[PDB]
């Protein structure tokens, strides 16, 4: 629950990582 | 709780920047 | 930490901004101001007091005597830019600069001798662990993205153009420009005479630079502005005040905006804001050119405009080559853009490593900022 | 419960004694204006013994001023919100800690606020 | 992730 | 999904 | 604004 | 509009 | 499964 | 079938 | 195979 | 094979554009 | 292997 | 030349 959250949070990082590097 | 997953938003968008 | 213990001090060019890390808006903003009573004797309305700093002697300037730390946007006297930053540290914010590391900020052109000066300032009376000198342009271009591109710095003083890529600004390309929003203001009250209202105290002289950020506005085609004010259209606005005095504006809404790029009406011959830009990246790598007309951003208190980005974009183009894609960055604040800034690099991943502590300026003395 | 009365009447001051299980009873006599009245009597009978006199004197001299701030038409935790993020970091500070009771380092950090909320005010 | 996508709003600001 | 067009017109803004 | 949009997206796949 | 028919085009790429 | 990339192709070419 | 749209999507990447 | 033979030649003849 | 003949005959058809 | 291919009948074609 | 040997390793793979 709280755990998915947070695993969640470091995939939406490495996505928005990938979205500033096309940028 | 939420203030600190805005510190942690910000973390991670100086860390895309990085 | 430093995320939220480490301190952001966007030292401006006529404004003083402190507030902790992590935020995206600086906690006290107010004019960079000391005053002196050269005696002492009875004080009324306040408290007795050998000298009023900050916010106290904004409330009395006939009663007081002025000074201005940065003129021209440089730091003139290095006495009273420290009783700012004891104001701001002690008074405005109070807590104490011996266990959070400071963050604080210079302008691009300044000497390693004045750069000499501030570290040790910071050092010895404040007694901070860490520190870091950073130029007030990289942290607008941080704030924009990623840390290329070149900044319109068009603060309350000096007109900076400095080009940055990747990090690294350019040696020989930071042009310095008598321009600046002073000028402007200046400019608006020697023609608000020929509208027939004059002034009778500094007060009333203090709004005006309100009046031109809040009332003034940029037109794009400011050649039809005129041209349309020439056929008498709906331009003129009124402002009303609690006083009997009325200050009004007829054409010059757009024309405190022209001044930028039409120098003549402030009565000189100097380049234009669009002609600066262009100068500077004209002496650039011709190859890194392509990156700095895509990522221009505005910044500073003089280009507080609504419509300002497009203006920009149709200014540059007659300059600049028809085949090159120019994209104006307009970012929402910009005065406090250099603030936000310096806080996302402040909470950077890695910064630990870049830190001046007072370990390698004991070691090394002051020539330690040469990094 | 015993230095959960303290750091919280130093940081926000809001009365929370139901059979004064602190050595402060907050607020026992009726309110009235400052007259530099003492209402927070100190009750030697119920002293914790690692607290010393000077300490209990002490604290009720930043909880007196802590309350003149109230008043004074400003409702702003002195001179900054960091007497809130102090707060925070002790109840960390409490929960990362095994068992002990600070009582040296304890009344430390209480003089770093005690002569903060007196400048402030 | 919500607030991920109003972040990078934010940090273009 | 107007989510992830929001961010990635955030990101048409930057570059 | 368009090319890094379809790179993103793609990138993301 | 635009960003309606790209969500598509980006929904579709997934 | 690759008509729906025959597709995707013609929505990418409509925005170009 | 997948294999198909894999070839055909790698192209559609290098034309933009 | 075939089919993706024939979907990137008609890719490479439109560059 | 199979592609690679398909391949040939859009090779000599990219050869003669 | 199939980007890659395209890129050798690309220039063996231009 | 070289077209052959990679259009050589397309007959490979």
């Amino acid at each position: 629950a709280a755990a998915a959250a947070a695993a969640a949070a470091a995939a939406a990082a490495a996505a928005a990582a990938a979205a500033a590097a096309a940028a | 709780a939420a203030a600190a997953a805005a510190a942690a938003a910000a973390a991670a968008a100086a860390a895309a920047a990085a | 930490e430093d995320d939220i213990a480490a301190l952001v001090v966007d030292n401006g060019s006529g404004m003083c901004k402190a507030g902790f890390a992590g935020d995206d808006a600086p906690r006290a903003v107010f004019p960079s101001i000391v005053g002196r009573p050269r005696h002492q004797g009875v004080m009324v309305g306040m408290g007795q007091k050998d000298s009023y700093v900050g916010d106290e002697a904004q409330s009395k300037r006939g009663i007081l005597t002025l000074k201005y730390p940065i003129e021209h946007g440089i730091v003139t006297n290095w006495d009273d830019m420290e009783k700012i930053w004891h104001h701001t540290f002690y008074n405005e914010l109070r807590v104490a600069p011996e266990e959070h590391p400071v963050l604080l900020t210079e302008a691009p052109l300044n000497p390693k001798a004045n750069r000499e000066k501030m570290t040790q300032i910071m050092f010895e009376t404040f007694n901070t662990p860490a520190m870091y000198v950073a130029i007030q342009a990289v942290l607008s271009l941080y704030a924009s993205g990623r840390t290329t591109g070149i900044v319109m710095d068009s603060g309350d003083g000096v007109t900076h153009t400095v080009p940055i890529y990747e990090g690294y600004a350019l040696p020989h390309a930071i042009l310095r420009l008598d321009l600046a929003g002073r000028d402007l203001t200046d400019y608006l009250m020697k023609i608000l005479t020929e509208r027939g209202y004059s002034f009778t105290t500094t007060a009333e002289r203090e709004i005006v630079r309100d009046i031109k950020e809040k009332l003034c506005y940029v037109a794009l085609d400011f050649e039809q502005e005129m041209a349309t004010a020439a056929s008498s259209s709906s331009l003129e606005k009124s402002y009303e005040l609690p006083d009997g005095q009325v200050i009004t504006i007829g054409n010059e809404r757009f024309r405190c905006p022209e001044a930028l790029f039409q120098p003549s009406f402030l009565g000189m011959e100097s380049c234009g804001i669009h002609e600066t830009t262009y100068n500077s990246i004209m002496k650039c790598d011709v190859d890194i050119r392509k990156d700095l007309y895509a990522n221009t951003v505005l910044s500073g208190g003089t280009t507080m405009y609504p419509g300002i980005a497009d203006r920009m974009q149709k200014e540059i183009t007659a300059l600049a080559p028809s085949t090159m894609k120019i994209k104006i960055i307009a970012p929402p604040e910009r005065k406090y853009s250099v603030w936000i800034g310096g806080s996302i690099l402040a909470s950077l991943s890695t910064f630990q490593q870049m830190w001046i502590s007072k370990q390698e300026y004991d070691e090394s003395g002051p020539s330690i900022v040469h990094r | 419960p015993i230095l959960n009365f303290l750091y919280r009447w130093i940081y926000d001051g809001e009365l929370e004694d139901t059979y004064h299980e602190f050595f402060v009873a907050s607020d026992p006599v009726v309110k009235t204006d400052r007259l530099w009245h003492d209402k927070y009597s100190l009750r030697k009978s119920m002293i914790p013994s690692f607290m010393t006199m000077d300490q209990s004197r002490k604290v009720l001299l930043i909880g007196k001023s802590i309350n003149f701030l109230h008043q004074v038409c400003h409702d702003q935790t002195p001179a900054s919100k960091a007497m809130a993020v102090g707060k925070s970091a002790e109840s960390p500070k409490d929960a990362a800690e095994l068992f002990t009771d600070l009582e040296n380092a304890f009344q430390t950090k209480i003089d770093a606020a005690y002569f903060d909320t007196s400048k402030y005010l």
